[PDB]
């Protein structure tokens, strides 16, 4: 039993990390981008309109 | 009187027009086309014109009638077809020999040179006489008397002529009251401006359920009458097939089936399949057409006579209300309407308020959802009547908190999910439990409760198995099937056959489509008895995979319940589901064992 | 690249699901880790 | 002078420049309609106005206008609380005048007759769960923010009901010895939902203490903004002159976002992000002014005003603004509401800044505050070790999440399920939490001194 | 009189009120040349217009303005078939002389066909991909969404190609038996992708049978949307009056939408939501207004316009107001592209919601509808699950998903892989659609009734 | 000024403040500034700018509002007070800011950083255990740290 | 031309250089127009359409910017001389643009890629490594291909 528990901990070591480093921070850089532009959209239109 | 100052897109503004209202009903040119003065900036008024503009001239006169834009409620409704501010389509198809006619061309309300039968009522000489009182009736249905015809509001008086039965005109009296004065002399149709409501005595709860039919809404939560309804959608959700559906199996006394700005292909298809479809009660004369009165409108039709849809619309469904009749109004897609509301917005060229949409754009939908509803009858005679509406919804903003989507789920009181990907994968009608709501069930279920189901317990254990089984599909996708217990295992696996049976619906009527609400509960009550056993194996030991072989062949039967009809058991459940819960003791007993 | 429009709705959902994932997955090792200690000496000995 | 023209909402009338801003207009129709408004702009020999019911129905000439000399104000009496009223304070009672004693302005006030006063006496809403959790205090403000998930009216329903049954309770404990009051406003409320809340208040015995000033959907966005101003102008008179603690129930603040968005603050100006005013900000402003604790240091208005989140979304302007000028907020979610839960309300999002310090002692026990830390804590961890649970199972699953697993449980399922017209005493409210609690020890209640925990377990 | 003003390529001409609305006005230069130019807009003492021909040229006060007196209708004949026409009307084939028998309104006011009979008897294309999952009917406007960055162009040659081989595959199936004719409208159009469409009609030998109308973007805005208004109206004719079979390809309408933005900028008009017009749905309705089976209930126009995704996604402007006047669409993946399976159509967001009513007995099985609905559930978790493979591992994963992965597989390479030259009969897309199908066993397929599935399993 | 009371007593709270600490600077005497908080002070702006019907710019807040953030900072700071007597005063501000429209990467926030040199945060869970300033070391720093730790050596202190 | 170099050149340039190439083809010469950055000449169009009070369209730039690159596109081919001799000449266009919004969702990338037949992506991920160009097979397409690899062929590759 030991000897499978010594093969799960790394797998489940690696996943833990994975999530942390490579997938929050991307969300992170995606939702800000798209935000930011979609706020642009409604502003500039209401500039355009009232100019 | 006025000159036309500017024709710009299909929206006219004609100068040297003052002593006009903003519900004026005017003619445009001297090719005379419909049309209405919506707003005045000015001496310039600003005139909609509900037929397009292909050589329409600046200079040409424009003549106000000196009365408002009206649609007539009267004779001829039913069986009939119709457009945005209604004149016969059947009578268009032959001698215009287009499907609508021509700019420039005016036809009639109604059909003129046709003949109805008067029926004298309770108001006879000398009785007293209110608004949404019945003078008389004709006949639009076989069965019944589908038409009560009734006084506009604020015509009062007492009776110097009451018609007595026989065949009259629309245009010939029938009916003299006397006020102020002569009142006037009435007709058949009485006109009613359709932008502006139809009153109500009162409005007095809604909290009679009547069917919907399908599996999933009268399963979630109960079926209503008298309430006000959101479906979402996306314009590729088969949100035609459940329209069809719905109309065969409400069984209320009158529909309106508003296309708003629909396709035309879809106006084929309910023009074509509503006859062919049996009425459930005892059949009529082309049985579902004659008890729907459609108005039909596609959106390639100018935006003008998109807006004039929604309205016309629920005018029928208000005086059918005061009439005594319940009426359910099927409204697809409200989201054109909205769609619509943009268009004039771009048009009049008004800055937006709403994220690209109009100031006018929330207030006009709040004001929608208001004038339907459970109302006592308005007349001193006193009947009852509801309008129920049903409402499809569809982004239209590029946005998931719209401002069509978002300022009717207020103002809605049942709001039922639908994903566009499960009615892809075969799912329709869809259905979301956890964005759901209804704040009628309490009431409704009570209802149910009373004639025979067990019914409000079962609703809440339902919603209960589909919300654990959310936490589950998190932790099943990312750990994996092989860490959940076997109590965790059950939750998913009962889940599977609601998913089954209830949000799958199978066929137009086919594959016995149409549930009643009793069948429904039947339906239910076999799945949460097995639930309750389920989890009580599990608990005084039985694997989950010992459970499912043992539980074999109850398990089959739950999951063939769809297929089964109740007309062959009792006649609205099935005497099947009754020999289903002794087997399910039986096998239980065993299986533990 | 990314939506022009409303990625954000997905984009919250699934910056929801991320954030449980490494949670539950830290739990889940948090538990294997605390029994394999206590095997690791019961072993040695 | 007639009336020029209507683009939209706003009417344009060529009226002369002589009428006061504020200053009510009668639209005389040729139909025997006679409709008020109030003045939008005041212009040189122009007005725009928007019609507080319709827009359209009028014309050009033969439609003539009339200026009535007396602005925008409400009579203001005590004689209201039993009586229904409409969006304009004109009655829908179908029976006797509004009544005077004064005649008072609402903008928010022409003198603003409050002070600030830091809050020190509890304010119960009869449900342990906002009580306990994240308490409410006479002149301090706690939304309840809810979704378009929920039956929000519904709930909101409970909380206002559940009310002034309070006050017999808090008069055997001491808290309040003088009267409750109950001002209720129902703005973009259906027919049915509104007969609802009238409903509950008659059964209650309740309807007596509330005034309920009406605004229905389909009644113009002008009306609806006027609404609220009627409910908090009469709570003032109550609170201030004949000192009662008055609590106001705002539903629903999203349709009033709604209708300032619309118009009335775009106009044909340029609002901010998402079509939602950035001024949206001092309006709501303008409502929590009227609101406080007035003279007399026996009078206040206490506020919960209920917005309903459109799609239960963090970014959207709406829940922001309106979250930093209210002190906490009580979160309610979607997942309590599938399980069956009633009402579903969770107290981990949830905040309200001062909880202890806000609320007395007195008529409120001293073991609030440190009881407070406890449940919340457990509550915290107990989330997390449900999730937990499914993954490992009960094999290897820890101790302490063992004890919160089972605490999670009936933390909903009798802290947060409670009745529809089941009232608690806040005493009371205090015992079932310590029940929750006494099945940990001592070694996993670290967080709090002995003296009270050896009392309190 | 003379020009007031020129602002972009529109032209303010200051004249008196003799124009009608969409008449043409000749504006003589003093160059010795003629240019035509229609009017957007009349309006008191003015009108405005843009200028179909040139685009400079023009003077301030030595131009010399003559109304044409005709207002923009279309010459439309028995024999417009086999001939290269362009909607300005130049001579590079024909275009200026092109027959007559009548003149028709572009608007499509006075006949406007509209089906009020059901969509009717299936339509070819011999992709199995249109035929099984979405279906096409006679009198049916289905789009083609395809996407920039990759060629839009190329998938639009391809149906080219293999139309009219459809003309046979619907005679096999009878009840057809009437002429089919292709009318082709081009509109932003490249001169080497103008060549490439020349070809695929020619190569099938349909180019008798096709009737192109060809405008490029160096021609004026205002032209480029009417070139196609005006070859529907031509379709109409052979539709309505000699009873034949239509199918027009519209490529492209991002083009259409493309004008739309530009045209409006200081009239009474001006663009609204994200920059495309508020107006933008009418324009798009008015290309829909010609589209059902026509009167007398013989013949068909059937429509597929070819739609680009400049970024890939729907909510954008122009995929989000067209799909929603469609009834369902057609969802092309860059994905199945850079793997190099053609055509790549990814099924997953592909629905017509008429395909029940489309497929009928005879010609299609009774099994079709049920056959489309076992693809996509299949392929849908098989693409679900390849997404967890590749963050947290193969320990997520079940002997189910392997089942699904190999679905994945089987299904992109078969059956989305075929010719552009390879047409198919119907019956054969669904029996190579079973194929696939024959590796779950019965008791894990339920996207059928167990009825049908006894028979064909 | 609570956010009730009109909306240009918020507007000169901060400019009235810093005129009088500038006085006080001239006296002689060291003054603590304290605002609370610049995040509703942005905000005091974009209402103004939406009424009269000017353009906002970024995020929805104004133009005016990176010059009137910036001019203000710069205005506290060390100085020696105008005339032959050359007293020294100091002005300290310490201004306070939350989220504004809830995300705390938008203009106002991320304007002030960048001329910020000092920064202590603030953490939930630390305020709860009671440590206030909720500060560790990474939420956290001061680049007047240099000189500083040089003054205090200078006293007697081991300090740097 | 120069960057701040008169806003006239700058407009006209990508005109001017088509132009001579289009002499040039006519005497049926074969033609490479290397348009280097026609970003900027996008960047021209948005301060055409503010300085002149014009509204423009998608994200601040306008909509005439579509039409006006595709009539550009359109003076490009492969091309059978004018005059009665009778030749071939050539005008090829390859035309680099770049982000604007720190994408390519961005207006100008978009529409200039609607147009074209060769797209040849950029990738920062790639960039970074030291590969120059940089290109990816799912960010690349010609529709050339299937007829350019055969001509290839004929040379001696197995190029298709």
């Amino acid at each position: 039993a030991f000897i499978i528990l010594d093969e799960v901990i790394k797998v489940t070591n690696r996943r833990v990390n994975a999530i942390e480093h490579v997938i929050i921070p991307r969300t992170e850089n995606t939702i800000a981008y798209i935000n930011s532009e979609l706020d642009e959209l409604d502003r500039e239109e209401f500039y355009r309109l009232k100019k | 009187y006025g000159a036309i100052y500017s024709v710009s897109g299909p929206v006219v503004i004609a100068e040297n027009m003052i002593g006009c209202a903003m519900y004026e009903l005017v003619k445009v040119g001297h090719d005379n086309l419909v049309g209405e003065v919506i707003r005045i900036d000015g001496d310039k008024a600003t005139i909609q014109v509900y037929e397009e503009t292909a050589g329409l001239t600046v200079g040409d006169p424009v003549l106000r009638t000196g009365k408002p834009l009206s649609v007539e409620l009267g004779p001829g409704l039913m069986e009939t077809i119709y457009d945005g501010i209604q004149r016969p389509l059947k009578a268009i198809k032959e001698e215009s020999q287009s499907i609508y006619i021509p700019r420039g061309i005016d036809t009639p309300a109604l059909d003129r040179t046709i003949k109805w039968q008067f029926t004298p009522g309770k108001f006879q000489v000398g009785d007293h006489i209110s608004g949404g009182d019945i003078y008389g009736s004709v006949f639009e249905n076989s069965l019944i008397s589908s038409h009560k015809i009734l006084l506009p509001p604020r015509s009062r008086g007492t009776i110097t002529w009451i018609a007595p039965a026989g065949e009259y005109t629309l245009d010939e009296k029938i009916l003299e009251v006397e006020f102020d004065g002569k009142k006037s002399d009435f007709t058949l149709y009485h006109t009613w401006p359709v932008r502006v409501p139809r009153p109500v005595t009162e409005k007095l709860s809604a909290d009679y359920p009547l069917l919907t039919g399908q599996r999933v809404l009268d399963a979630l939560f109960p079926c209503v009458q008298g309430g006000t309804t959101c479906i979402p959608g996306a314009f590729g959700c088969g949100k035609t097939v459940i329209s069809q559906s719905l109309s065969k199996y409400s069984n209320s006394d009158a529909i309106i089936y508003v296309g708003c700005g629909e396709r035309g292909n879809e106006m084929a298809e309910v023009l074509m399949e509503f006859p062919e479809l049996y009425t459930e009660m005892s059949g009529t004369k082309e049985p579902i057409m004659k008890r729907t009165t459609l108005v039909a409108n596609t959106s390639n039709m100018p935006v003008a006579a998109r807006e004039a849809s929604i309205y016309t619309g629920i005018t029928l469904a208000e005086y059918f209300r005061d009439q005594g009749k319940n009426v359910s109004m099927i409204a697809d897609s409200s989201s054109r309407w909205a769609e619509a509301l943009r268009e004039i917005s771009g048009r009049l060229g008004e800055m937006p308020a709403d994220q690209g949409f109009p100031a006018y754009l929330g207030a006009k939908l709040a004001s929608f959802y208001e004038r339907a509803g459970k109302a006592v009858a308005l007349g001193s005679p006193d009947r009852t009547g509801s309008v129920s509406i049903v409402a499809a919804v569809s982004p239209a903003g590029g946005d998931f908190s719209d401002p069509v989507t978002t300022a009717t789920l207020g103002i809605t009181q049942v709001f039922w999910g639908l994903d566009k990907k499960l009615a892809q994968r075969k799912h329709f009608p869809s259905i979301n439990t956890s964005v759901s709501y209804s704040k009628y069930t309490n009431v409704l279920n009570k209802f149910y409760d009373s004639n025979y189901p067990e019914f409000p317990v079962l609703r809440d254990r339902m919603k209960e198995i589909l919300s654990n089984a959310e936490e589950l599909e998190q932790v099943v996708q990312l750990v994996g099937k092989s860490a959940l217990s076997d109590s965790d295992k059950i939750t998913l696996d009962v889940a599977t056959l609601i998913k089954e049976d209830f949000l799958q619906q199978n066929g137009y009527s086919t594959y016995d489509a149409f549930c009643p609400i009793w069948k429904t509960f039947d339906m239910m009550r076999a799945f949460i008895s097995y639930h309750d056993e389920a989890q009580k194996a599990v608990a005084n030991g039985a694997n989950w995979s010992k459970l499912a072989d043992s539980t074999g062949d109850v398990k089959h039967a739950v999951s063939s319940s769809k297929f089964f009809e109740p007309s062959r058991g009792e006649k609205e459940v099935h005497g099947e589901f009754e020999k289903l819960l002794s087997t399910m003791q039986e096998r239980f007993a065993e299986s533990t064992d | 690249v990314f939506p022009t429009r409303m990625t954000l709705g997905l984009m919250k959902t699934k910056l929801k699901g991320a954030n449980q994932g490494y949670s539950l997955l830290k739990r889940k090792s948090e538990a294997l880790t605390k029994r394999f200690r206590d095997i690791t000496k019961r072993i040695d000995d | 002078n007639t009336v020029s023209g209507v683009n939209g909402p706003l009417v344009i009338l060529e009226k002369v420049k002589f009428p006061r801003y504020n200053e009510i207009v009668n639209l005389t129709l040729p139909d025997g309609t006679v409709r008020q408004g109030q003045v939008l702009e005041i212009r040189g020999d122009r007005a725009i106005v928007q019609v507080f019911e319709g827009t359209s129905g009028i014309d050009v000439k033969k439609t003539t206008v009339e200026f009535t000399g007396e602005s925008l104000r409400i009579p203001v009496s005590e004689d209201m609380l039993g009586r229904i009223f409409d969006g304009s304070g004109r009655p829908i009672d179908n029976g006797p005048k509004v009544f005077a004693e004064d005649y008072l302005d609402i903008n928010g006030s022409p003198i603003n007759p409050y002070a600030r006063i830091y809050p020190e006496e509890m304010i119960s809403t009869g449900v342990s769960a906002i009580d306990t959790m994240n308490s409410i205090a006479r002149g301090q403000k706690i939304p309840i923010f809810s979704a378009s998930g929920l039956p929000h009216n519904e709930i909101a329903a409970q909380i206002c009901r559940q009310a002034g049954l309070v006050r017999p309770t808090k008069d055997v404990h001491d808290g309040h010895e003088e009267n409750f009051s109950i001002v209720f406003a129902a703005m973009g409320v259906n027919l049915e939902t509104a007969r609802f809340f009238k409903q509950d208040f008659e059964e209650n015995g309740s309807l007596e203490r509330t005034s309920l000033f009406l605004n229905l959907a389909n009644d113009p966005t002008i009306e609806r903004i006027i609404t609220p101003r009627l409910a908090l102008t009469t709570a003032e008179y109550l609170a201030y002159q004949t000192e009662r603690h008055v609590l106001t129930i705002l539903t629903d603040m999203s349709s009033y976002a709604d209708a300032l968005r619309e118009v009335s603050a775009a106009r044909e100006e340029v609002p901010g992000r998402r079509g939602y005013p950035g001024y949206m900000y001092t309006d709501l402003s303008t409502i929590y002014e009227r609101a406080g604790r007035v003279e007399g240091r026996n009078g206040s208005i206490t506020q919960i005003p209920i917005l309903t989140m459109p799609n239960d979304d963090i970014t959207h302007p709406i829940p922001d603004l309106t979250g930093y000028i209210t002190e906490g907020q009580i979160f309610v979610d979607r997942q309590l509401h599938n399980k069956g839960i009633y009402p579903p309300i969770n107290v981990l999002p949830s905040l309200s800044r001062l909880m202890k310090s806000a609320i007395g002692e007195g008529m409120t026990r001293k073991d609030h505050g440190d009881v407070s830390n406890q449940l919340y804590a457990k509550y915290a961890i107990g989330k997390d070790a449900a999730a937990m649970k499914a993954v490992v199972g009960e094999e290897a699953l820890s101790i302490e999440d063992k004890l919160s697993l089972e605490f999670l449980e009936k933390f909903e399922k009798t802290f947060i399920t409670q009745g529809a017209y089941e009232d608690r005493t806040v005493f009371e409210s205090l015992d079932q939490a310590w029940s929750l609690l006494r099945i940990y020890p001592k070694e996993m209640l670290n967080r709090i001194s002995p003296k009270i925990l050896d009392e309190f377990y």
